[PDB]
């Protein structure tokens, strides 16, 4: 059930409250797309700026 | 001259001045804390 | 049987004899139901499934995995005086800006 | 305790307060002291000045109102609402020890203007403040005056000469 | 494992919320006012209370929940106990049903119907309750245990007073110890679910939900549940009352509870009475309101305040339920549709309002200001009507009265320090040279800003407004004390002078239409933020 909900969050079919973004740190603390999560760990500003 | 020494010390250890542990508990995501840190550094450079 | 006459013993009257009747219910296909001394006990698959589902379902609803950010408590700021000495005007602006930025990002 | 205390109705109340004071002194979060008083009034052992002073000592010496922190907790508002309870509600009048704990809290917190208020209240009530506290109060005042921290910054900011709901911070 | 269910019979007839239960077996007994569980389905269970037991074994029943699901052939079982609800600290922060069910959003069982304390268990009140509004805290004081009525027309400001009173407690409760806190319960009867959700979101916004709980009996919800809700809120409060804690309780509103009881009675063909009501509605509200009391030190010195709400019709206090509640309550807060439409908000009519007990609980610092403003308003009510546009007058009475009525125009709860000083200035004439429309700005600029600190007039030693912990010295010593009085006078004098010189003159100097609109916007903002 919860695993299915996690899979739905990664799929984007189900979203979090108050429009919270999906991140590995965010996901870890709650509990091709996966490569995008590991990317999500790294700071966005650092990636774009550098 | 004391004040100049304090600016040099503050630039050398900007993070030491802040309470890192409190802010780190508080922020769910590290990125938020990082943005706060960047703004403080820029403000000190503008001050001097 | 054991449950039957034990329930008959728990009853206020036990001097009287005990008779047992058996019936069939289409709606429920598992378990039995027993009635003695105007006391009913339900031990059926529909009823049992509903009870077990209530425990699991209620736990699942309490967890509320979907849409569950975690926010820690905030202590007093206790900002150092030396910081404030260097830039008193702006540091105030930055402290107000921080909270807004935390909510937006 | 040969003296016998009575309620407004004339019923007898018990002065035996020692075990509750022992519970207060053993506490490490200063809301449990209030919980002690709540369990104490139910036993018809209405608080005495010694108990309120133990509560004040507990508020001062304790680290937090509770195990977990609280938004807006102040040791001073507790150590003054309890005195309002002492004087107004219960009729008991505080002593120099009570105000002394209050002034210790104000000195630790760095608030110096309210420390002068506490000093003047002590003096108007015939109480002699401890000079070790008022000297530290004046020292904190000198510190705040030297660095311009005598007041916050948002007060000394120049006001908007033009009237605007956004400029006035509303 | 061993748990069993006791069957008392089957349903025979249903009529709306009411029902009749036929016994299954002779020589079976059901106790009176006991809840009964109807076999709705294999898992779903209803709940229903007895009101009469007949010679024939037939039982009258009031269905509290799941009336749409009840049918005739269904089983009926007996719990064998009174109607009880879970109560405690854990129930706080949770909107719930009267029975105890939690209504979701985006061990200790207390009795619903319990006798009120006797005269020896009670006590005259000594501590106040701060509604956050100046009219109430000044002239219509509210003690803890003092149940004071709110009367008003539809859309007049009745619910907002109770919500602001609940919200005002958060700022204090976080500071002081938990014993002197004011927890709160809010019973909504007959109200729309959207309004309850808005109330929940607001209380969660201001972080007042941790101290507050809500009982919901909407207009769509059945009638027995609406009749039962305030008794359940009183049950949630009685635990904190008898446990030495204090608590507040709100009823929005008892005028709709009576309609639900009228449904229940007339569906049972009970002999009606005045204005269609059975005649026992007085007892219905008295059972509820007498439970609100200030308990004796023998009983913990706790408290249970009650701010009920009642809907008049065309400003008529001579209705039946209104007088029935005034005959029970220890006061009255009369809000008027005329003043509400006339911009005065809260629309309290001081003449038709009174607090029979709050003078004992009022703080001395507030007591003196309230005596002064009471004299002032008793003069103002006469000086305003005696002229009837015969010839205007420029006297300090009418001036100060108009200034103070503008101060009473208040959108949300105010702090005690913020409440006194603004009225001290008017009673003592410091706010006489300013204009009417520039009173709110004055107050805002006095409290949220500090002109003396801004312009360097730092001659005062401690009296300022940026701290707000000075309130607890004002609450103990009083402003008329030798120490706070001169510094207060100097602060207010400097504020008046700097206002009249640097702000008011610039206001009068403005003549551009866009500037006047900008200023009116600022004044409407000051009318809210204060
Ligand atoms: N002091 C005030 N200032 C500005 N607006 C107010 C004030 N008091 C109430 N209102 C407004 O009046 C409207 C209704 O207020 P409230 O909810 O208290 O009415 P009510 O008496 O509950 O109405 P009803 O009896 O129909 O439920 C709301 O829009 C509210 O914002
Ligand atoms: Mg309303």
């Amino acid at each position: 059930v919860k695993f299915q909900t996690l899979y739905n969050v990664l799929t984007g079919k189900q979203h979090l409250k108050d429009q919270v973004p999906v991140k590995d740190c965010n996901l870890t603390a709650i509990f091709l797309y996966l490569k995008r999560v590991d990317l999500t760990r790294y700071t966005r500003e650092e990636l774009t700026t550098y | 001259p004391e004040l100049k020494v304090l600016f040099k010390e503050a630039l050398l250890q900007p993070a030491k001045l802040l309470p890192l542990d409190v802010d780190y508990q508080c922020s769910h995501d590290r990125e938020v804390v990082e943005a706060k840190r960047d703004r403080y550094l820029t403000a000190l450079v503008e001050a001097e | 049987r054991k449950q039957v006459e034990e329930l008959h013993k728990e009853s206020p009257l036990k001097d009287y004899k005990l008779v047992l009747e058996t019936k069939v219910d289409p709606s429920i296909g598992g378990g039995y139901i027993l009635e003695v001394c105007n006391q009913v006990v339900n031990r059926s698959a529909a009823a049992a499934a509903a009870e077990t589902a209530a425990l699991a379902k209620a736990s699942a609803a309490q967890v509320d995995w979907t849409s569950l950010p975690a926010a820690p408590p905030r202590p007093s700021p206790s900002a150092p005086d030396t910081l404030i000495r260097l830039l008193g005007s702006v540091v105030d602006d930055l402290a107000d800006a921080d909270k807004v930025e935390q909510k937006y990002g | 305790a040969g003296g016998k205390r009575y309620d407004l109705f004339g019923y007898e109340v018990s002065v035996a307060t020692g075990p509750f004071i022992e519970e207060i002194k053993k506490a490490q979060f200063y809301d449990d002291a209030g919980e002690v008083i709540v369990k104490m009034n139910l036993a018809n052992t209405p608080p005495d000045l010694q108990t309120y002073n133990a509560v004040l000592e507990r508020i001062l010496n304790c680290k937090s109102k509770r195990s977990q922190p609280v938004k807006g907790e102040n040791k001073f508002a507790a150590m003054m609402d309890i005195l309002e309870e002492m004087d107004a509600r219960s009729g008991i009048k505080p002593n120099a020890e009570s105000w002394g704990y209050v002034l210790k809290e104000l000195v630790q917190a760095g608030d110096f203007r309210l420390g002068w208020v506490c000093i003047a209240g002590m003096k108007s009530l015939g109480i002699t403040p401890d000079q070790a506290l008022v000297d530290a109060n004046e020292a904190n005042a000198a510190k705040a005056k030297a660095a311009g921290t005598d007041f916050p910054a948002y007060l000394k900011k120049a006001a908007p000469e033009s009237f605007d709901t956004k400029a006035w911070g509303i | 494992h061993l748990e069993a269910k006791q069957k008392i019979g089957f349903v025979h007839g249903i009529d709306g919320t009411i029902a009749t239960i036929a016994p299954a077996a002779s020589k079976v007994t059901v106790p009176y006012n006991t809840v009964l569980e109807i076999a709705v389905s294999a898992t779903n269970i209803a709940n229903a209370l007895v009101f009469n037991l007949e010679k024939d074994g037939s039982i009258g029943v009031i269905l509290l929940d799941n009336i749409s699901e009840v049918r005739s052939g269904q089983d009926v079982y007996a719990t064998g106990s009174l109607l009880k609800i879970p109560v405690g600290f854990h129930m706080l922060g949770k909107i719930i049903n009267p029975l105890g069910k939690e209504i979701p959003t985006g061990t200790k069982l207390g009795l619903v119907e319990e006798m009120a304390p006797n005269i020896v268990s009670r006590q005259p009140v000594n501590y106040n309750l701060l509604t956050g509004y100046k009219v109430i805290d000044t002239l219509i004081p509210v003690g803890r245990g003092q149940r004071e009525l709110i009367l008003g027309d539809r859309q007049t400001g009745k619910t907002s007073i109770a919500l602001s009173t609940i919200l005002n407690q958060t700022k204090v409760n976080n500071e002081i110890l938990s014993k002197n806190n004011v927890l709160s319960v809010y019973v909504s009867i007959g109200q729309r679910c959207s309004n309850v959700a808005r109330i929940h979101r607001l209380l969660t916004e201001y972080d007042a939900m941790k101290y507050c709980t809500i009982v919901a009996a909407t207009a769509a919800d059945p009638a027995g549940l609406q009749y039962l809700a305030p008794y359940a809120g009183t049950t949630l409060g009685e635990e904190f009352r008898n446990s030495g804690r204090h608590i507040l309780l709100v009823y929005d509103d008892l005028s709709k509870q009576a309609v639900s009881y009228r449904q229940i009675s007339l569906l049972l063909r009970r002999p009606p009475g005045r204005e269609a009501y059975p005649g026992d509605v007085f007892y219905l509200h008295s059972r509820l309101l007498e439970r609100s009391a200030m308990m004796s030190p023998q009983k913990g010195s706790g408290s249970l305040t009650s701010l009920p709400i009642v809907e008049t019709l065309s400003n008529d206090v001579t209705a039946y339920i209104v007088t029935n509640v005034i005959s029970i309550t220890d006061g009255q807060i009369y809000l008027d549709a005329k003043l509400f439409t006339g911009g005065q908000r809260p629309a309290v009519n001081i003449g038709l309002s009174v607090s029979r007990v709050g003078s004992s609980a009022q703080n001395k610092a507030m007591k003196k200001v309230g005596g002064a403003l009471k004299m002032l308003m008793g003069e103002y009510r006469k000086m305003a009507g005696e002229q009837t546009s015969g010839s205007q007058n420029v006297s300090p009475v009418m001036i100060r009265g108009a200034r103070c009525l503008q101060l009473f125009n208040q959108k949300g709860p105010s702090y005690f320090m913020d409440a006194i000083v603004a009225l001290y200035a008017v009673t003592n004439g410091y706010m006489d040279d300013v204009k009417l429309q520039y009173s709110k700005f004055y107050e805002f600029l006095l409290l949220n800003k500090d002109l003396p600190v801004l312009y360097g007039q730092v001659n005062n030693k401690y009296f300022y407004m940026y701290n707000k912990n000075l309130n607890y010295f004002i609450r103990y010593f009083g402003l008329n004390h030798e120490i706070l009085e001169p510094e207060l006078k100097k602060y207010i004098e400097i504020h008046t002078n700097l206002f009249l010189d640097n702000y008011q003159s610039r206001m009068n100097e403005l003549k551009s239409d866009e500037d006047l609109v900008q200023l009116k916007n600022l004044l409407y903002a000051c009318k809210r933020t204060v």
